[PDB]
């Protein structure tokens, strides 16, 4: 659904170092 | 020292510090030498994170823009602030490629990364270009992730993550770019039921769940 | 042109763009006339994310210090960076509080809001101050925190939930500041209790209500 | 860690 909240489903920044 | 601002990039991404961390990762680069399979990730996710949040504050300004007269002058003069900065971002990126990273590359492996890098800066353009100048922006986009998705079906297992990662976003390139639920999810479906085929890590099966996931919404 | 700043500065908001955000409503204040209460929010809504971002990015390089040969140099050195950044925007704030925004304040409401903030910005250069200007600036903190409870004491509803904000953060003012679990702990629990109180028409108050709580549950047992 | 304070909204 195209709102002006809507992500571009590509590759997203996972997998990185969480605290 | 390359291992000082490698290790700087490192400190701010903890800090959530993404600027910070894209300067360190520009200054690795600048060096000239060949950057590590950590090293090409930090200046990825730095950078992602910086343009990204561009693109994210444009698309809503721009969805404000959609009323008066005095207030919409004031949403598009905002929006083309977002845009001045968003392509200072996605030229810093593109120079970089050009000038060090696609013309080191001595591994199939990082040259599909940065071919798809350049794939995508490029399509990042294309989201913010005009009537004029976007059809040529947009092909040099199509021409990146091509050559990409050349090199990477030859030299690259199906299941490997910058393979099924640089299909995610070509497909997304065609869906949304150029208006083809049909190539985009050709791409996409293809490139999970080759994956799927080829069952015989946990970023690989989470990659294919995201490209299903696009099949599923645009059915 | 203060109509169009605050337009600006909503637009801001939407797009999570903090520091422009900020800059917008920084020169509202300066034009020198008293600030509505949506410019009030939008203010503090503004300072509010740019100081949140360095605490907390000061926080995760403060623990990376301690668990860090001469690698830990960089890390206080990055730490000291951020601390600047932190110092400069609390000074910011604690000048508009101080030339504008206090003296202007025409209404209880108002006053209780802005030195309840002017509390807020020196419990953050508190939070970040060697032991030399600590004691000193831990006192501007609590005197401002404490002008701001006699006001709302005698002026407010229980209820109200910039009264009960204050709470909240007066609490937390001496639970992290000041070393105290139990003045921490009364501060929270009768503002709590006087809020009960006072219900035998809003929703953000019960919402405070409810952070008081949680902060008695976690601090004693 | 967060500190317990007022929150924005
Ligand atoms: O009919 P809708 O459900 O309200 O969605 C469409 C909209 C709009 C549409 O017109 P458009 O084609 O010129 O963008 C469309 C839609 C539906 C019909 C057309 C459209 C086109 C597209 C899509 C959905 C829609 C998918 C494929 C193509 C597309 C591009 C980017 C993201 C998602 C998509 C307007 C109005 C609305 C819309 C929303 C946005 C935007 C613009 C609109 C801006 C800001 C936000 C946005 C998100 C992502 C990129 C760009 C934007
Ligand atoms: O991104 P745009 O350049 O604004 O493209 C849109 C167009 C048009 C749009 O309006 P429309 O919905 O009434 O056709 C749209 C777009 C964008 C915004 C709206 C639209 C709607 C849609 C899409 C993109 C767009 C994706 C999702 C939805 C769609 C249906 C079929 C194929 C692709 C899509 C007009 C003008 C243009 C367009 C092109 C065509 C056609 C019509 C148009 C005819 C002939 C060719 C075409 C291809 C496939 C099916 C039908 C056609
Ligand atoms: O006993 P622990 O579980 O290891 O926790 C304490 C720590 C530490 C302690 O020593 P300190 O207070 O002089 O910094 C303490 C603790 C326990 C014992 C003492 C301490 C003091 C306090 C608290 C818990 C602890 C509650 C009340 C007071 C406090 C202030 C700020 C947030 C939370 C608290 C060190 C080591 C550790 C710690 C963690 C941090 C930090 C420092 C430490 C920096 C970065 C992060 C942090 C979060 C919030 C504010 C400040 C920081
Ligand atoms: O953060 P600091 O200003 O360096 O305070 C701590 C101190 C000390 C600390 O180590 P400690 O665990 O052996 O007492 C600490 C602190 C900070 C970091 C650690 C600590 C622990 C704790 C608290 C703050 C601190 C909150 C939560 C926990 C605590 C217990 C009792 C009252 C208040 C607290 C030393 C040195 C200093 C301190 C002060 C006192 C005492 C001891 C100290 C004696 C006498 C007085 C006191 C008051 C209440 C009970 C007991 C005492």
């Amino acid at each position: 659904s195209r709102s002006g909240l809507y992500r571009s489903p590509s590759m997203p920044e996972n997998l990185n170092r969480p605290r | 020292d390359k291992n000082e601002l490698v290790q700087k990039a490192k400190l701010a991404e903890q800090a959530e510090r993404y600027d910070d961390m894209a300067a360190c990762m520009k200054s690795v680069t600048e060096q000239g030498a060949e950057l590590s399979n950590e090293e090409r990730n930090l200046l990825s996710v730095a950078y992602k994170n910086v343009v990204g949040a561009r693109r994210s504050s444009w698309r809503v300004v721009s969805s404000i823009e959609q009323g008066a007269e005095k207030k919409q002058q004031m949403a598009r003069e905002y929006r083309e602030k977002i845009e001045t900065e968003l392509r200072d971002i996605c030229n810093d990126v593109l120079s970089l490629l050009e000038k060090f990273l696609i013309p080191n590359a001595s591994q199939a492996e990082s040259k599909v990364f940065y071919l798809k890098m350049k794939g995508d800066y490029y399509r990042y353009l294309a989201e913010v270009a005009a009537g004029d100048d976007k059809k040529g922006i947009v092909d040099q986009s199509q021409q990146a992730y091509q050559e990409a998705f050349e090199i990477s079906k030859k030299e690259m297992q199906p299941t490997h993550p910058i393979r099924l990662g640089l299909a995610l976003n070509f497909s997304v390139f065609y869906y949304e770019i150029l208006n083809s639920p049909e190539k985009a999810c050709s791409l996409a479906k293809t490139a999970f039921d080759e994956a799927i085929a080829e069952l015989d890590y946990k970023d690989s099966t989470l990659i294919m769940q995201l490209l299903r996931d696009n099949l599923t919404l645009w059915t």
